[PDB]
RNA sequence: UAGCCUUUAUAAAUAAUAAUUAUUAUAUAAUAUAUUAUAUAAAGAAUGGUACAGCAAUUAAUAUAUAUUAGGGAACUAGUUUUUUAAUAAUAUUAAAUCUCGAAAUAUUUAAUUAUAUAUAAUAAAGAGUCAGAUUAUGUGCGAUAAGGUAAAUAAUCUAAAGGGAAACAGCCCAGAUUAAGAUAUAAAGUUCCUAAUAAAUAAUAAGUGAAAUAAAUAUUAAAAU
RNA sequence: AAUAUUUAAAAUCAAAUAUAUAUAUAUUUGUUAAUAGAUAAUAUACGGAUCUUAAUAAUAAGAAUUAUUUAAUUCCUUGGAAUAUUAUAUUUUAAAAUAUAAAUACUGAAUAUCUAAAUAUUAUUAUUAUA
RNA sequence: AUAAUUGAGGUCCCGCAUGAAUGACGUAAUGAUACAACAACUGUCUCCCCUUUAAGCUAAGUGAAAUUGAAAUCGUAGUGA
RNA sequence: CAAUCUCUAAUUGGUAGUUUUGAUGGUCAUUAUCAGCAAAAGUAUCUGAAUAAGUCCAUAAAUAAAUAUAUAAAAUU
RNA sequence: AUAUAUUUUAGUAAUAGAUAAAAAUAUGUACAGUAAAAUUGUAAGGAAAACAAUAAUAACUUUCUC
RNA sequence: GAAAGAAUUAAAUUAAUAUAAUGGUAUAACUGUGCGAUAAUUGUAACACAAACGAGUGAAACAAGUACGUAAGUAUGGCAUAAUGAACAAAUAACACUGAUUGUAAAGGUUAUUGAUAACGAAUAAAAGUUACGCUAGGGAAGGGUAAUAUAGCGAAAGAGUAGAUAUUGUAAGCUAUGUUUGCCACCUUCGACUCAACAUUUCCUCUUGGUUGUAAAAGCUAAGAAGGGUUUGACUGUUCGUCAAUUAAAAUGUUACGUGAGUUGGGUUAAAUACGAUGUGAAUCAGUAUGGUUCCUAUCUGCUGAAGGAAA
RNA sequence: AAAGAAUUGCUAGUAAUACGUAAAUUAGUAUGUUACGGUGAAUAUUCUAACUGUUUCGCACUAAUCACUCAUCACGCGUUGAA
RNA sequence: GGCUACGUAGCUCAGUUGGUAGAGCACAUCACUCAUAAUGAUGGGGUCACAGGUUCGAAUCCCGUCGUAGCCACCA
């Protein structure tokens, strides 16, 4: 409903910023949760304008209307605020006014997401297609088998990377302000600290 | 047009002396808003939460258990001393006078009151 | 005026610069469950909150044949069910210059030790010039993730630096001309000829692709792996 | 053969290094190409020539492009050893045997060394005449 | 009005932003004023040609000038304050 | 009266000497807070601010609260 | 029971507690305590007036008692 | 087993803080309450932080006095970081320091206090405009870069096309090229006509060819090759352009310092004169209108057009 | 708390009357209607509005002054000038 | 920083040299009239500008501040 148009109370202007590159190997957002099939960017971490979102979701729908329990789930919102200064003005006097809301999307990032009751996967395949056709960057099915991309060229599986309880991990090599806790906590100091 | 062209300088507030550092009486250890350190063992804190030095020795950053979540900037009397302190020896005190081995200056002090 | 430069000196002078030690844990050995030594591991005294990472709280976004709160319809005889409309909850998933509960490296930075003394800091007495900067790389603000643009941050060079390379070249890659000499090591860059110097190995290309200034979505044809 | 993905060393396997060690643990490395898309005004414009090799047939050429490498090739631990190569000499019948060598690729600065000369400072001398 | 007119004259009045001695309005005459039309005329033009004289050119005599870092002073592309 | 001299006042582009900031098409110039600011400190531009400041708050809630009531004392009665 | 005199009371006014998030003295010092939101209710009361209620007692001391 | 106390643990700083925002604050810096109303006091302040100077900030300690507290102790205003202004000249007090011959005085000094210079390190007590009649010293304290726009192309194809997205058409969004427009940057300080044109091809005509239920024919439409040759004359306007008239096989689009002023012109733009409308108190002014109106050059080199001499043939 | 501009009735058995009485309409209700007596006054014509009959003069009115009637302006359709 | 003199009703304005709550004014109702107004009469609201004293007695004097502006001072 509002993936397109946030409703920020105190609406301000912002800096540019950067695109983030995952350099930590993120994959959030990078994930099909909700769908069956998927869009992901496949190329370089980019940022995607409200209306050309807008306009690939009207494509994908046209193949989801007439489904059965047909269901697209926008997975990204066009968080940031973009102003501009006309290219008829001169250089400084201030920034620009507001222009047009935009999301920066890492290179693994999944767009949307569908699955109907009756939606074969070929028809869902050639919607994603279409609605990369309108993106600025290049785009990618994604399966459920279909494993979860980090870099441009590199992969990863969810399933492999290793569960950590780190309370345990704290306790054993403990930092040094859990190590003063403790130590309060212990009888020597918490019955003459005389609060 | 209007423009946003207008802010105050940078405070000063990082901390003005190091762990291990040697220091003397009066002199600024930290200069801060509000005590995200707060005044250890033989130091003072200003109307700014300025931590300063109440003794010459060394400056040592700790943490008490009496006191859990407040980190502490102290000063050692010397750089022997673990600054947190043993609770229940005695505090290492200084004198930090001197004898007025000159006669005439001796009865002087007498006579004054 | 300070910053940076110069001259002449001063010491109960190393105070300077660089690194190490400093911590935590493990194993072994020796003393009294602790201490010391040895070895190994760990981005390893103190200060920090950027990257990264994260969705906690704040601010924002999505979904539920889930629950509650009311509303609009609807079927039988005000009660009731369903298809729901919003809010709230629950569960799952997401991001931000002014969010950071996790969190680097670089950094700031302390003592002693070692190494730099044909070397540094500090102080004293005196002379300046300069206050139009430029480019390159990285991280940003503005601009349109435009400018040989603009604004500052860090480093280098140019400025004021000749020499080799980059065809030619202020700012790039090497390297600092006291005067020669030209045997030996070379730097960056090169070794078919122009032009100082080359031979090999294994693959791929057939397009002169390309051969020191890489042009995109997409299409076609192959090639591997499943 | 056919259909549909992916173009990957994360997992997986293979290979290598480091800790107890014929194994385990930890780390490091290995996963497409071509063409089209393609484009303006003095004149082709990799700096220019020119560069994709070919048996018969050479004492002889066969990228001068792209990618990964080496300094002849293969094991052992920069070094030695073996292997064939190449060149040469000797002996025997243009070939065979023996042995010697080459294997340090090279070019390259006003860099460094060497080789000499000058000035300045520091520290030692020698000669000649605040010695 | 012209084959055809952003010009000219006539007329209309959302006069962006006329107006009465910073005079208002309509005429006769005048004007090397400005704009437009008709007639006549023509080398203005279609489209230039021929001719004449003074230069230009050559020989003799006299004899400038601005300019000038030094010049042994080509094209193209590239580079580059 | 008026004129002249001396003093005093009004008026003056008549006339003379001067000036017309730095930044911009009325707005910004001093101070504080956060971001920009890249985990010390500092850090700019006609950068972004739900930006904020030229202050505000005081002489006041008092007095009384142990020898007391008739009579007699004054070792506390 | 009633008359006069002399007194006494009635000026009727909130805090009764070291008060603790209604409003009021904004700098000192001493002593002490904990807010808010949301939720469940309750006369007018309704989304929005007020009041109530809404985390855990292991160990310790004293008291009574099987 | 029960009651009471002491409390501890968890949570919380989301409330509250005189006031912005940030940091801090329950050990509370927040809140209540007693006393008080004092420390919102007086002389010396080292040493630090910050820092060009001027200033700014924290502050141990010594001495005098005060308030609260049993005491320990705490208080030199406010939880902190804003709440501001130099000198000079005046003014008011206190000080007992100087007292221009001596004594008084005046006047100056010391100490405390007063009002502003917001262009906020404040030039004076006190200062606005105009010039196209201008003057001097200097500085530059279309080309180049960019490609938002513009022009062109490509991919995908919603949708028109009597039916069929792709004969022809092609929304909004996607990927490029160009340097032809309007911008931006600031390294770098004249429009039109005439004359002669050279080059490009993104081709308007002519030649070849593919597609065209939308090629029967003929006219077309669209696309590929193709730059050999060709591609206008008039009325209006300074105009390029545009409107129209009459033609043409066609009347293509650019580049060349938006080619060409040491080749011509000078209508536009443009200074001095003048008027009009508007603006201004005015001098004068205008992304206004109108009439008038100033540059010249014998060619040294390059280059090109022709013509000779010398030369090695 | 005897009532503002204004406005109603009444010259005699009338008005006035905090003087009463009756009937018609009803099953029933009079502050109304129609009738009866009782007691009983005050005032008085010259000026002006109206409205009836009289008259003078006037009259463009005759559905008779709510009469008739004049011009611009506005709406349509002709005609003829100027240019 | 000091010194003035003014601020009645919804509108305009009296009143002022003390023993007052008064005017027309525009506004809503009836009134004579083919109908409508002009004209006649219904009534309307003032803390006599916030707010204190002296005379049993002040809207008027002595004023504590509010509003909007003058004036002086200071103007270094
Ligand atoms: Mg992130
Ligand atoms: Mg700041
Ligand atoms: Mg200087
Ligand atoms: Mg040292
Ligand atoms: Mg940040
Ligand atoms: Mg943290
Ligand atoms: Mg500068
Ligand atoms: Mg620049
Ligand atoms: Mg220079
Ligand atoms: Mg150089
Ligand atoms: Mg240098
Ligand atoms: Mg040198
Ligand atoms: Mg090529
Ligand atoms: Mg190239
Ligand atoms: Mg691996
Ligand atoms: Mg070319
Ligand atoms: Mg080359
Ligand atoms: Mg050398
Ligand atoms: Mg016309
Ligand atoms: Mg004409
Ligand atoms: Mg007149
Ligand atoms: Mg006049
Ligand atoms: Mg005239
Ligand atoms: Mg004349
Ligand atoms: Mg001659
Ligand atoms: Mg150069
Ligand atoms: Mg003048
Ligand atoms: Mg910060
Ligand atoms: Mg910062
Ligand atoms: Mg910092
Ligand atoms: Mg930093
Ligand atoms: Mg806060
Ligand atoms: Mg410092
Ligand atoms: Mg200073
Ligand atoms: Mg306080
Ligand atoms: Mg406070
Ligand atoms: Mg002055
Ligand atoms: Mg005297
Ligand atoms: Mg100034
Ligand atoms: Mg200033
Ligand atoms: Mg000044
Ligand atoms: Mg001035
Ligand atoms: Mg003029
Ligand atoms: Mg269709
Ligand atoms: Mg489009
Ligand atoms: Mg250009
Ligand atoms: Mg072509
Ligand atoms: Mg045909
Ligand atoms: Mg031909
Ligand atoms: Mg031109
Ligand atoms: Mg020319
Ligand atoms: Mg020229
Ligand atoms: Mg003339
Ligand atoms: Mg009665
Ligand atoms: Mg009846
Ligand atoms: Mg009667
Ligand atoms: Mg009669």
């Amino acid at each position: 409903k509002h993936e397109y148009a946030p409703r920020f109370k105190i609406v301000q202007k912002k800096q540019k910023g950067r695109v983030p590159v995952r350099t930590g190997g993120s994959i959030k957002g990078s994930t099909l949760q909700f769908g069956k099939y998927g869009l992901r960017l496949k190329s370089e971490g980019i940022r995607i304008s409200a209306q050309q979102l807008k306009e690939a979701d009207n494509a994908i729908m046209r193949y989801v209307r007439p489904l059965n329990n047909g269901h697209l789930w926008r997975r990204l919102c066009t968080n940031v605020a973009v102003c501009i200064k006309g290219n008829e003005t001169r250089m400084g006097k201030g920034k620009g006014g507001f222009d047009h809301w935009m999301v920066r999307v890492p290179t693994g990032k999944i767009l949307f997401e569908i699955n109907g009751d009756d939606l074969h996967e070929k028809v869902a395949r050639e919607a994603f297609r279409k609605a990369g056709t309108k993106l600025p960057g290049v785009y990618e099915f994604v399966s459920l088998d279909s494993l979860v991309r980090v870099g441009l060229h590199s992969f990863k599986n969810p399933k492999d990377d290793p569960v950590k309880n780190f309370y345990d991990e704290n306790a054993k090599k403990p930092s040094k302000k859990y190590l003063n806790i403790l130590k309060s906590q212990e009888p020597q100091y918490k019955l003459f600290r005389g609060r | 047009s209007r423009t946003s062209m207008k802010d105050s300088a940078g405070r000063r507030l990082g901390p003005k002396k190091y762990e291990g550092q040697d220091v003397s009486t009066g002199e600024i250890i930290m200069r801060q808003r509000g005590t995200k350190f707060y005044p250890g063992e033989n130091v003072g804190i200003g109307k700014d939460h300025s931590i300063f030095a109440l003794e010459p020795g060394v400056v040592r950053y700790y943490l008490d258990p009496f006191h859990p979540k407040r980190k502490f900037i102290g000063v050692a009397l010397r750089r022997d001393l673990k600054l947190p302190s043993p609770h229940f020896e005695p505090t290492v005190r200084r004198f930090g006078r001197f004898e007025l081995t000159n006669k005439r200056a001796a009865y002087k002090e007498e006579n004054s009151i």
